[PDB]
């Protein structure tokens, strides 16, 4: 998005745009040994997605294939606030605390299928291996996060059944409602991985840029069928508050 | 000319078609017409005064003259409050006078005056047909509309200014001194989409911008009148063009069609020219109003407005645009170009910005927003305001509603009356207007379709 | 989806018949 | 007049209308085979190329 | 002449099966277009996310619909008001996804139908006919625009355009009365007065023509083959079904002059048509049908019922379960 | 109170003069 | 409302805007006089 | 261009022996066939 | 999607173009009646 | 398969369509 | 008796179709 306003930005598509730190950039973010540094501006744009088919047959590679996406330029997190602890040995902890870090996103993959799923790093704790005295290009936060349920527990499915709210049956066959397993709506907790490499520190501003890849489960629409695998590959940016 | 049937050709129900040829009497009707434009105008301001509560908004009084004053700068302060309730009062006590005489000519024209006044003088004498002289009347009258314009401009600028909704420190009442005669920010908001986010005209959202406008329209206008008075009509507008004084009212009737369409969706969106302060929220704000009400109370009670997911899986306060812009969330994202002086000190770059929704909401902001969405322009005819499955206490409609319906159901009835005219324009000019002659009835020497 | 098993024979009919009543009344005019 | 098995022997000798009927065919065999190939991937199953191909 | 010229007396030729014109020089294209990508679309469409939710609803056949409840599904409400042509899609797919048919398709058929209504100003005008068929037609002109245009923009999406479908019409319906009182509003009113009252003088009149034919036929023929093409003599007797209609209700209330009683045929149901236009085009900007919810009292301050309340509780049924994912925030301003 | 009492006075008043004005001009022979 | 020292006119001012109606009805009523010639 | 009526067209004619002859080969096609339609 | 909107650009244009020189051809000469 | 059924219903309608105008019956004035 | 869903239309059809194409030829006959 560069340096604009929103008249500039507006329906542009800059707006789902994570901001980009510079090219001379080879800098580094020294770290004291055991305090904490708040992330200010977080933000990550998926460029990639894949979603693992399942063989009919058995036991076969599965092969991630290429999806597109359906819903518009409505997928990136932003405006994360997080921090960076430093644990005793050189560790660095990527916590995530809040902000728009969550985007409901289908894709098309060939064949027909539409593929949703909660693109999210809610909750996403990650760690790098220690002896980190320096926030630089080789740091590495792999860690998990969690996928709430791509519906919620208020949704109503196209016959009123939901899980706090609604039918628990199929009224529209009076001598059959108890009959359809999905009378039972269910939002698990799903999980996902992730890894965020750094690749660009500009240590002056504390801005960190660098690429991502996430690993986590589709839309089970209420737990009416198997969730597929997503991998997320995208690029990420964020401020971190040096003082 | 005669006063009945057999000697003019036309029944009672279409008289004013007796008037065609008779350019004295037709000056009368005109005058006298006007002269209840002018009646009206003086006494439904006069009416409204009386009725004004001036604590209370003007939008929740059924107002729609007094929030025109307003706008123009007069009687109103900062926020639009009323500070001084003659100048309405001298508008229409000026407005009625004037009818009067109006009316005292249009009667003395209309009855005792000359029948025609071809014979009587040639610069006020017509003929439909004189291409040169209703070219004149055109330049009288653009050179009139201009300057109109330009009073307009002059009040804005030299005479007290016009009421400002998007002033720093608060709407208000404020001279403007730099309005913009860029042409290229004029005559681009011609050429803008005329859908959402771009607004043709609708979206001018500026009192600089429109008093540019009005000054390049002034000017214009006062060009072509004198471009109108020292020529006659082209070669090219010669054959393309009926010549009738019908074809001239067909054409004024498309042209009032036109503008009567589009004043009406000017008041339902445009909130700059219409300041919500008088005319009360658009709908657009109004539901956006809603959104806001409900983020700045869940969030008050704790809840975590950007990760909170609704039950679709859609932020329940906050989503994005289809371009990415940080919006409010549910309905309204239909509404997410809406632009209002409330809202906007709580847009970033992106849109909606996170940290000013957490620590820069001021409390006037709420009251607003609350106040805008109890006042949506929803209501029943007999004027019972809310969603139409409330119940018979709150007697509201917004003026919006009323100068958007009124003004759209004239625009349909003026499309309606200009193809009917230019039809039998085109008809009469032709000479089958009376129906089709026995003799020579063309499909007759027509060949078989098949 | 789980149609009525009657549906194409019960429609093909209800166009059919008649088709072939106007068919053979028409064709058959002037004779 | 003509018995049912020699109706068509009506454009033996009229050049013109025997274009249109070749033609009338032509649109036919051609309106089946879009519509045939309409029909086919309306049902296919692309998913699996090994062991439920074309021919299965 | 000139080519230009010859084009010009080809296009507003009398002789041509279908007259083209001006006008028709606009209207053929567009028609095809919006006719073209309607068969298309309400065959072979996938889904729709017309509630700007992710929810989409399938409207073509091939996607388990009939021709009861197929349709063309009004693009989705997170579009809004904007334009959204193919060329502004990443993809066909995401297009297709949002409802771009539907904007295609309703875009194209507006232009159109105005195009056809200019084009049979242009025909009479041709033919040496009165200009004034076309203002007829201006009735279920105004009215389709104000089901897919004008509403749409006073309520802000054109996702509350009507859907091109049977089904999708009744759920427009529905929601409308619901949201609007539609019933109660004395523009629909007149509205129904106009289509009654059209249909009743339809049947009248031709019972009554049928009624007065004059006998040129044997018992065994059709009556209709009394009559020739361009015959000149009158085919009915208008004096005895003016004799009969004024016995059956009184003499002056029955039209013995044809020309006055065929202007009342073209003008009643075409003024409550234009009624009923502008009553959907006013509540497009919620200005609803009567409300009398609670309007009698009792002594006490007791609400006596009405008719009207019991309309308004199924309205309020209506209300609450239509897009019952798609409210946030209790009020149903949007 | 005396309200509706004035205002039905002045709207008698004023739906009587163009009535009036017809009659008068009907009755003392003026143009019509 | 309407400045103090025209509140006695007050019953008046709220009849004034609907005049234009009754001269639309006046038009009708001329035509009806003159046997609607 | 002009329509012209072409005067190469003929009647057609299928006698009642024909009728009943065609009727019969048709009932009796079906009467074979049908077991095996149904298979 | 570019090469779409420029066709489909160009197409409107000539018909619109097409419209209105149409009706700027003397239209009103086009007529069975008079043509002064 | 009863997609099949739906668009058969439909194509004739729209076949009878182009027949009722294409090759109507002309009118003729005798 | 599980059976070819396609039995009934595709019996009735090969018995309707050459049928009505008789029934229009014999009444037409002589026209
Ligand atoms: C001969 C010429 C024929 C010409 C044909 C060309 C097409 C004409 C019709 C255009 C159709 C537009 C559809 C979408 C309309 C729309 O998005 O909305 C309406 C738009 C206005 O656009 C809105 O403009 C707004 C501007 O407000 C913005 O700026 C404001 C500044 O105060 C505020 O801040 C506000 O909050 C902010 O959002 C916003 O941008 C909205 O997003 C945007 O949608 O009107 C407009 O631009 C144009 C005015 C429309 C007139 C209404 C149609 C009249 C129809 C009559 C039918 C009659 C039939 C009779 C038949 C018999
Ligand atoms: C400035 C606009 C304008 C002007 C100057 C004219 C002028 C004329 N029109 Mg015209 N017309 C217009 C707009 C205009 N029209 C519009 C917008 C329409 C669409 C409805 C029409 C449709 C129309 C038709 C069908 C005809 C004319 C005709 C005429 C000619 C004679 C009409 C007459 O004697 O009046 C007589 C006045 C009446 C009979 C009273 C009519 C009352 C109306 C129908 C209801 C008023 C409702 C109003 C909103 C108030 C509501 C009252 C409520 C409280 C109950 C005349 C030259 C006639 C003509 O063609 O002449 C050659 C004719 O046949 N017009
Ligand atoms: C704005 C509305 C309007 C106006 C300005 C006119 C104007 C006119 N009409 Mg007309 N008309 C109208 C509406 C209108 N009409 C409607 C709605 C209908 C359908 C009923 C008609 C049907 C009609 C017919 C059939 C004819 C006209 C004719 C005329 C012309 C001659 C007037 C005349 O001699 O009558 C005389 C009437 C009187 C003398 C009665 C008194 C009239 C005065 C003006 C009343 C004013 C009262 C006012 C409150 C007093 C204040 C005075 C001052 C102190 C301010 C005139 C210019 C005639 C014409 O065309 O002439 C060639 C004609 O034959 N009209
Ligand atoms: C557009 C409205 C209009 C038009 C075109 C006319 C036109 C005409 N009038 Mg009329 N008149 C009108 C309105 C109008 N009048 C009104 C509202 C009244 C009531 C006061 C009168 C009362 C009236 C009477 C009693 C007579 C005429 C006469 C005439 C004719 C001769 C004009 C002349 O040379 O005198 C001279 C013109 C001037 C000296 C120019 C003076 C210009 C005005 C008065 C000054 C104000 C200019 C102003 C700043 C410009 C904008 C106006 C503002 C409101 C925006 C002429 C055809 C006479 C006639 O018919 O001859 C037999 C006649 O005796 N008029
Ligand atoms: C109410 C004011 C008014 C009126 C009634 C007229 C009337 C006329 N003018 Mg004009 N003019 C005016 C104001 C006015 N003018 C002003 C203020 C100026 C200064 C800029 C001019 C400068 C001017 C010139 C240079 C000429 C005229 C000419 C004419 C005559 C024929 C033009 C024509 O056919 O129009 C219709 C226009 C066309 C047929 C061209 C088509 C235009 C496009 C293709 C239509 C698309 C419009 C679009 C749908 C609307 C979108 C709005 C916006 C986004 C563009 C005609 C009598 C001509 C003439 O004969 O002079 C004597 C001529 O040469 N005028
Ligand atoms: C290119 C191939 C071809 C062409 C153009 C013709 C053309 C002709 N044949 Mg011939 N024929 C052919 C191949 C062809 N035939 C073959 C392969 C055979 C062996 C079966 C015959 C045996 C044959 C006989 C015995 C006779 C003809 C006759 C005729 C003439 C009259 C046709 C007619 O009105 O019948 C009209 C047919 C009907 C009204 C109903 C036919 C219904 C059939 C049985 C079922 C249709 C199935 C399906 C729709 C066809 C598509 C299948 C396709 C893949 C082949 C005509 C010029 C007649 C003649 O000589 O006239 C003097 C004649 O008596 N043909
Ligand atoms: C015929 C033509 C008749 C009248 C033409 C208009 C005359 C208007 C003159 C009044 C201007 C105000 C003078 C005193 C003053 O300075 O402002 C006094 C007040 C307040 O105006 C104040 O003026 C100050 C001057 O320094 C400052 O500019 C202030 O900012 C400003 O608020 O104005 C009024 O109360 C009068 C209301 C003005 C409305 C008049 C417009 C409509 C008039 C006629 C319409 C008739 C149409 C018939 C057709
Ligand atoms: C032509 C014609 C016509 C028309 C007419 C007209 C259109 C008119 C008009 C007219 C007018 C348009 C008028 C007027 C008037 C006005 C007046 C007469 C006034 C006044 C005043 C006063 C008296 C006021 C007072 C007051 C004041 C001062 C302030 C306070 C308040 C009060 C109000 C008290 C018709 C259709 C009928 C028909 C016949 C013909
Ligand atoms: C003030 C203002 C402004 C400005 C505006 C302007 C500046 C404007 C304009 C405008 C204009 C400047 C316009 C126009 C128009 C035109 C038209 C409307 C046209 C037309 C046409 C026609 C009508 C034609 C017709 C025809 C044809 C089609 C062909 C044949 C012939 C004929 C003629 C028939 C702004 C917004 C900035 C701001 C706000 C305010
Ligand atoms: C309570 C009792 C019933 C109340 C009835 C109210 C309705 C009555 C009619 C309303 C007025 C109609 O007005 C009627 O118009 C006709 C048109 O044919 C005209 O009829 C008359 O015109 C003129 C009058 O000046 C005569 O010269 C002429 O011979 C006569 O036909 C009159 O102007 C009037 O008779
Ligand atoms: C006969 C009548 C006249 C016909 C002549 C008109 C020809 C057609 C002109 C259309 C011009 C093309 O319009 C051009 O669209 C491109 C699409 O890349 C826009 O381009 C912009 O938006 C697109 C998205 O669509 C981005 O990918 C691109 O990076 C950005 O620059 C330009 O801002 C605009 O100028
Ligand atoms: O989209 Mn189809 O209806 Ca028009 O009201 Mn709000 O928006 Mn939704 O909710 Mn109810
Ligand atoms: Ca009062
Ligand atoms: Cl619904
Ligand atoms: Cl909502
Ligand atoms: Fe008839």
């Amino acid at each position: 998005k560069s340096q604009l306003t929103y008249d500039d930005i507006v329906n542009t598509g800059l707006a789902n745009v994570c901001p980009e730190i510079s090219s001379f950039t080879r800098g580094t973010i020294e770290v004291e040994p055991n305090t904490k540094y708040f992330v200010s501006d977080f933000c990550m744009e998926p460029q990639e997605y894949f979603v693992k088919e399942e063989p009919v047959n058995k036991r076969q590679k599965a092969e991630y294939v290429k999806g597109k996406v359906l819903t518009r330029q409505t997928t990136s997190l932003e405006q994360i606030r997080g921090s960076i602890a430093v644990g005793a040995d050189g560790t660095l902890t990527f916590k995530e605390k809040d902000g728009i870090d969550f985007q409901p996103i289908t894709v098309l993959l060939p064949g027909g299928e539409e593929v949703p799923f909660f693109f999210t790093v809610k909750n996403f704790t990650g760690t790098t291996e220690p002896g980190f005295t320096s926030i630089n290009s080789s740091t590495d936060f792999v860690g998990d996060f969690n996928v709430p349920s791509y519906r919620g527990a208020g949704f109503l499915d196209p016959k009123a059944r939901g899980l706090y709210t609604g039918y628990d049956n199929a009224v529209a066959l009076p001598s059959a409602a108890d009959k359809f397993r999905t009378n039972k709506k269910e939002t698990p907790l799903g999980k996902g991985t992730l890894s965020l490499q750094v690749t660009q520190v500009d240590g002056s501003t504390g801005e960190i840029a660098g690429i991502f890849e996430s690993e986590q489960p589709s839309d089970t629409d209420l737990g009416a069928k198997e969730p597929l695998d997503v991998k997320v590959r995208g690029i990420f940016y964020g401020r971190v508050d040096t003082d | 000319g005669g006063r009945d049937l057999p000697s003019t050709g036309f029944a009672w129900w279409s008289g004013n078609a007796r008037l065609i040829n008779l350019s004295g009497k037709l000056l009368g009707a005109h005058v006298a017409h006007a002269g209840l434009i002018v009646f009206w105008a003086g006494a439904m301001t006069l009416f409204e005064v009386a009725h004004f509560i001036p604590e209370k908004p003007m939008y929740e009084q059924g107002l729609i003259l007094l929030p025109h004053i307003a706008t123009l700068g007069w009687g109103v302060g900062p926020a639009g409050e009323v500070t001084d309730i003659f100048p309405f009062f001298v508008v229409g006590v000026l407005h009625l006078i004037s009818s009067a005489v109006l009316g005292l000519g249009g009667i003395y024209h209309a009855l005792r005056g000359p029948e025609v006044l071809e014979e009587y003088s040639s610069f006020f004498g017509y003929d439909w047909k004189d291409k040169n002289q209703m070219t004149n009347i055109i330049g009288y009258h653009l050179i009139l509309l201009g300057c109109g314009a330009l009073l307009l401009v002059f009040k804005a600028m030299f005479f007290g200014g016009v009421y400002d909704t998007w002033a720093p420190g608060g709407g208000d009442v404020r001279v403007i001194t730099n309005p913009t005669l860029n042409p290229a920010i004029i005559f681009g908001y011609l050429l803008k989409a005329p859908f959402g986010g771009e607004g043709w005209i609708i979206s001018v959202n500026n009192m600089e911008d429109i008093i540019g406008g009005h000054i390049w329209i002034g000017l214009i206008c006062i060009s072509g009148g004198i471009w109108h008075i020292l020529t006659k009509p082209f070669g090219w507008a010669r054959r393309a063009l009926i010549w009738s004084g019908e074809a001239y009212l067909s054409y004024s009737l498309g042209a009032l069609s036109l503008m009567g369409f589009i004043a009406s969706v000017f008041v339902w969106f445009n909130n700059t020219a219409y300041p919500s302060e008088f005319y009360g929220p658009t709908g657009m704000e109004a539901s956006q109003s809603q959104a806001f009400t409900f983020l700045v109370r869940d969030q008050r009670l704790g809840a975590n407005i950007a990760s909170a997911q609704g039950p679709t899986g859609l932020g329940k306060y906050l989503m994005r645009s289809p371009s990415g812009e940080i919006i409010f969330g549910g309905e309204t994202m239909r509404f997410w170009d809406f632009r209002g002086p409330w809202l906007e000190p709580l847009r970033g770059p992106n849109g909606l910005d996170l940290d000013k929704l957490r620590n820069d909401i001021q409390p006037w902001q709420v009251r607003r927003a609350a106040e805008y969405m109890t006042h949506a322009p929803l209501g029943s005819l007999n004027s019972v305001g809310g969603v139409i499955t409330d119940v018979n206490s709150f007697n509201y409609v917004s003026p919006r509603a009323w100068l958007a319906t009124s003004h759209f159901v004239l625009g349909f009835f003026f499309l309606v009356g200009h193809l009917w005219h230019a039809g039998r324009a085109r008809a009469a000019a032709a000479g089958f207007e009376k129906g089709i002659d026995r003799e020579t009835e063309p499909t007759l020497f027509m060949p078989d379709l098949d | 989806m789980q149609v009525n098993n009657l549906g194409f024979i019960a429609s093909i009919l209800f166009v059919l018949v008649p088709t072939v009543f106007l068919l053979i009344l028409f064709i058959q005019t002037g004779k | 007049g003509l018995p049912w098995y020699r109706v068509h022997t009506v454009v033996l000798n009229d050049p013109g209308r025997l274009i249109s009927v070749h033609l009338m065919h032509t649109a036919l065999v051609a309106g089946w085979a879009g519509s045939m190939a309409l029909y086919e991937l309306a049902i296919f199953d692309s998913s699996d190329a090994v062991l439920n191909p074309m021919w299965r | 002449a000139s080519l230009w010229e010859q084009f010009c007396q080809w296009v507003t030729s009398t002789n041509n099966r279908i007259y083209v014109g001006w006008f028709g020089t606009l209207m053929i294209p567009t028609l095809l277009t919006a006719t073209t990508c309607f068969i298309i679309a309400f065959i072979a469409a996938p889904p729709v996310d017309i509630d700007g939710i992710r929810e989409p609803v399938a409207g073509s056949l091939l996607y388990g619909n009939n021709i009861i409840s197929g349709a063309v599904v009004p693009s989705s409400n997170a579009i809004g008001l904007h334009f959204y042509p193919i060329w502004e899609a990443a993809s066909l797919d995401e297009w297709l996804y949002n409802g771009g048919p539907y904007q295609l398709v309703v875009f194209h058929f507006l232009i159109g139908i105005f195009c056809y209504m200019g084009r049979q100003w242009e025909l009479s005008y041709r033919l040496g006919m009165r200009p004034w068929i076309c203002v007829a037609y201006s009735a279920p002109v105004s009215a389709a625009t104000a089901v897919f245009l004008i509403y749409p923009i006073g309520q802000g999406s054109f996702s509350d355009g009507m859907p091109l479908g049977i089904s999708g019409t009744f759920n427009f319906m529905i929601v409308f009365q619901a949201e609007h009182n539609i019933l109660m509003h004395p523009f629909h009113m007149l509205g129904v007065a106009g289509v009654f009252g059209g249909s009743l003088f339809s049947a009248m009149h031709g019972s009554l023509v049928t009624s007065s034919l004059v006998r040129e036929t044997t018992e065994v023929e059709s009556q209709n083959y009394g009559y020739k093409f361009g015959q000149e003599e009158e085919t009915y007797n208008i004096v005895a079904a003016h004799g009969y209609f004024g016995r059956l209700i009184f003499q002056y209330a029955s039209f013995n002059n044809s020309r006055s009683l065929h202007f009342f045929l073209g003008a009643w149901p075409v003024i409550g048509i234009w009624f009923t236009a502008m009553g959907v085009s006013t509540m497009a900007f919620n200005l609803n049908g009567f409300n009398f919810n609670q309007s009698i009292l009792d002594s006490q301050g007791r609400v006596i019922g009405t008719w009207a309340d019991v309309l308004n509780r199924a309205n309020i049924g209506f209300e609450v379960m239509h897009e019952r994912n798609a409210h946030n925030f209790p009020l149903d301003l949007a | 109170n005396l309200e509706p009492i004035f205002q039905l006075t002045f709207l008698g008043l004023i739906v009587l003069a163009g009535p009036a004005v017809v009659f008068v001009l009907a009755f003392r022979g003026g143009d019509l | 409302k309407l400045p103090e020292a025209y509140q006695i006119f007050d019953p008046l001012v709220d009849v004034l805007p609907v005049i234009p109606l009754f001269f639309l009805a006046l038009a009708f009523v001329w035509q009806a006089a003159v046997g609607f010639k | 261009m002009d329509r012209n009526s072409n005067p190469n067209r003929q009647p057609v004619e299928l006698n009642r022996t024909s009728l009943y002859l065609g009727l019969l080969l048709v009932a009796v096609l079906g009467i074979l066939f049908s077991s095996y339609f149904f298979n | 999607m570019l090469t779409l909107k420029i066709a489909v650009y160009i197409v409107v244009g000539l018909f619109i173009s097409l419209f209105i020189f149409g009706f700027l051809s003397s239209d009103p000469t086009r007529n069975p009646g008079r043509k002064d | 398969m009863e997609s099949v059924a739906y668009i058969l219903v439909l194509t004739m309608a729209l076949a009878v369509l182009f027949f009722a105008i294409a090759f109507r019956e002309p009118p003729r004035i005798e």
